[PDB]
């Protein structure tokens, strides 16, 4: 394993004896690390990678259907339990019940507002991160039922009622607004259909804006480059076929800098410790900045991987993301949720699954069980699901008026 | 008025002053999905909010409710909706408010509602003069909040409040130079206020930054802002720049000096210069070195480097 190599040790911490909280910090996950790292070797058993598929699927299949009062935090967001856990699943290769997808369909169907979009629950005011989620989910499942809750036309409404003069949306009425809008807006827009002349007058521009100093993408112009940020801006641009708003290599320089020597996982920002969920965030802009450049005919690009190291990523996951008892987690320690499921599994994924036109370089990390279904750099849903959603809107005419 | 803490909690249901109402369940539908099992408390209060705002009741008693509310889920933006129509409605006292969101924030500072309930307030009120002092002490407690740097990026850019957020920055960069959140932020107010046009100030920086990193080399931040800060101009516009990081080869090395040489070579290739072959083969050395020895984790774009390098 790459990781429990001797040589890997070196890659280390160098703290030049200048330590500051960010050393400590780092320093502190390293070791909890390395032990993960050293489990085998301490125990004198054979290291055998292995995703612990069925101890997750129980899981998830029991969050689909309830969830304890520790998720009475999350009351508004429950289009994305919906979305996170049937994305596991989807990943996981595991079934959805034409039972519970309907229940899903009419528990949707529930969130969304009459004024358009979706809430975070029966009632609540319609948001985008949920309508995103909403959006998603209905798609997961992908029926003439799932595709038949959202409306399409209400759903125009709602996205021009939060679009504002310089390009940016807002994430809801009297809302915030940051990249996530953008993305949100964009990717329930184009899989629907309902993408006008001006819907994104002067969004590829604003979130150009967010690209700051360091290659990276912030939440606003002018703030420190994010990973969860720069992933709504780069699939945002791609949707919009705008990705050269922005400057592709610098974005790159950073993006890779993110993956940690040491851990093998990604970190959300430049000297922040790693985190699951960005397997994802930021592990998926490689596949996205693969289609950019090779787009801008590139002749350097590889034809087997993504321009970040998957078997690391992979162990990273593997070794120190999986929870026994099922789910997923953002490093040892921490406890486990359906997002760093969804996102964990969502990053492995990409890890494992290369293309390149018609190149096909998938690298599963031990037990070859342990492979994924594959999934859209953009949307975050099975490729094919992506592509049978849109072509059932395309027979749909764009909401025009 | 009454605390769902306090010992002597009642339910909304146990109460007098709420009997005229009748408390709206939640419509989960006949199969739940993702369903969540509320606490008798949890369930209490918010039936009764469905109805208060179901009725659109703007009243003070729904008012005293929706901080109950917020208090059980403050990531409920739809409670932190009908809250602000009350505050316009029942013309509520807003500092008082603005109390009530600094300690909300204390409580949750990332959530995404309190910061954007809190700069609703401030602009309602046209006052900025509690902003960065509330602000400091959230990034006392978390140099790195990103809703209250983005916050603050705010107040200074709307108010013009720019004159002593570089001392501010320097404060924190003493307190943690690899604090990436100040060395963004140090690039955010000298862009809005001087730039680095100025030579004086682009001298400054450098200097300042090629001292931070002749101190704590493998500090990534410090890097990036260097880079940063000249790379938009050309890194080959600076000849003297090349030599200085070739000094620190073998007293500051870390593969970031490799990664910056390669980044000079790479301008001083598009900008055309003699002992190109050479500086060519220089680069592509070091583009081995890191993806072979020197930084392995990128090494599929350290050999991508080597590759358009050959093309560019
Ligand atoms: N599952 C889960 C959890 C959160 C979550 C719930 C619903 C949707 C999401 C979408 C994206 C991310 C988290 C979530 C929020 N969490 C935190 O607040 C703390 C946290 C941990 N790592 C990053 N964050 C910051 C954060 C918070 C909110 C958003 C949003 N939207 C994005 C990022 C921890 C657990
Ligand atoms: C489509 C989406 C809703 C994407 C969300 C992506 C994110 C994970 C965004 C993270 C938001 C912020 C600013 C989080 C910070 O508090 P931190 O970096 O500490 O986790
Ligand atoms: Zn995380």
């Amino acid at each position: 394993l790459y990781s429990l190599r001797p040589e890997h040790a070196r890659e280390r911490l160098q703290d030049d004896s200048v330590e500051t909280v960010t050393s400590i910090e780092q320093a502190k996950v390293e070791e909890k690390i390395q032990e993960v790292f050293s489990s085998y070797k301490f125990n004198h058993l054979v290291p055998r990678l292995v995703l612990q598929r069925e101890k997750h699927f129980h899981y998830l299949k029991r969050g689909l259907r309830q969830l304890t009062d520790a998720y009475e935090c999350l009351d508004a967001s429950r289009p994305w339990l919906c979305y996170w856990i049937l994305h596991s699943l989807e990943l996981l290769d595991e079934p959805i019940p034409q039972i519970v997808a309907t229940d899903v369909c009419q528990f949707l169907e529930l969130c969304q507002s009459p004024d358009g979009g979706f809430g975070g629950g029966p009632g609540q005011y319609p948001h985008l991160a949920p309508t995103y989620a909403a959006v998603n989910a209905l798609c997961i499942i992908g029926t003439e039922e799932a595709y038949n809750v959202i409306n399409r036309e209400k759903l125009l409404q709602y996205l021009y009622s939060l679009k504002q003069p310089d390009g940016s949306f807002l994430m809801h009425v009297g809302g915030e607004v940051d990249v996530r809008s953008a993305y949100c807006a964009a990717s329930v827009a184009s899989l629907t259909n309902i993408i006008t002349p001006d819907l994104f007058e002067g969004t590829a521009e604003w979130i150009a804006r967010c690209q700051n100093w360091e290659g990276g993408i912030g939440g606003v112009p002018g703030m420190e480059a994010h990973g969860g940020y720069t992933f709504c801006g780069l699939a945002a641009l791609v949707i919009l076929k705008k990705e050269r708003s922005l400057n592709l290599k610098s974005l790159l320089q950073w993006v890779t800098s993110r993956q940690m020597r040491f851990e093998g996982g990604f970190q959300g920002r430049c000297n922040k410790l790693v985190d699951g969920c960005y397997s994802f965030w930021q592990a998926g802009l490689l596949p996205l900045l693969h289609r950019a450049l090779h787009a801008q005919g590139d002749p350097a690009l590889s034809m087997s991987h993504w321009m970040f190291h998957q078997q690391a990523l992979q162990e990273y996951i593997l070794m120190c993301c999986q929870c026994p008892a099922g789910g997923l987690l953002d490093k040892p320690g921490k406890s486990r949720d359906f997002y760093h499921t969804c996102y964990c599994l969502s990053g492995l994924s990409i890890a494992q699954h290369f293309g390149s036109g018609a190149m096909l370089h998938d690298v599963v990390m031990g037990v070859p069980e342990n492979v994924l279904q594959p999934t859209h750099p953009v949307y975050n849903i099975g490729p094919d699901k992506v592509i049978q959603a849109t072509t059932h809107f395309l027979q749909k005419p764009v909401p025009g008026f | 008025f009454l605390s769902l803490d306090s010992p002597t909690y009642v339910l909304y249901r146990d109460r007098a002053e709420w009997a005229d109402i009748d408390p709206v369940p939640q419509n989960d539908g006949p199969s739940p999905v993702v369903q969540i099992i509320y606490s008798e408390k949890f369930r209490d209060v918010y039936d009764y909010f469905r109805a208060v705002l179901q009725r659109d009741e703007r009243s003070e008693r729904a008012f005293k409710l929706t901080r109950d509310a917020i208090e059980l889920n403050a990531a409920n933006y739809t409670v932190w909706h009908f809250r602000r129509v009350l505050l316009r409605s029942l013309q509520k006292d807003l500092q008082e408010e603005m109390n009530y969101i600094t300690a909300i924030i204390e409580e949750q500072p990332k959530n995404y509602q309190v910061w954007h309930h809190r700069r609703v307030l401030v602009e309602w009120l046209k006052d900025p003069s509690q902003e960065l002092e509330f602000i400091a002490d959230i990034l006392n407690q978390d140099a790195k909040n990103y809703h209250a740097w983005q916050h603050r990026q705010w107040v200074i850019q709307e108010f013009r409040l720019w004159d002593n957020e570089l001392q501010y920055v320097d404060q924190l960069l003493k307190e943690d130079v690899r604090n990436n959140s100040v060395w963004n932020q140090r690039h955010f107010v000298i862009s809005n206020t001087t730039g680095y046009s100025d030579r004086a100030v682009l001298e400054r920086e450098v200097q300042y930054t090629l001292e931070m990193i002749k101190l704590v080399p493998h500090n990534e931040s410090a890097w990036n802002y260097l880079k940063g800060i000249l790379q938009d101009r050309g890194l080959s516009r600076y000849p003297n720049l090349l030599n200085q990081l070739l000094d620190l080869q073998p007293s500051h090395s870390s593969p970031y000096l490799i990664a910056f040489l390669v980044d000079i070579y790479e301008d001083m290739l598009e900008n055309q210069c003699d002992n190109k072959e050479d500086i060519l083969n220089k680069a592509l050395e070091l583009c081995e070195i890191l993806a072979k020895e020197k930084d392995t984790i990128r090494k599929e774009y350290w050999r991508y480097i080597g590759r358009s390098l050959q093309s560019k």
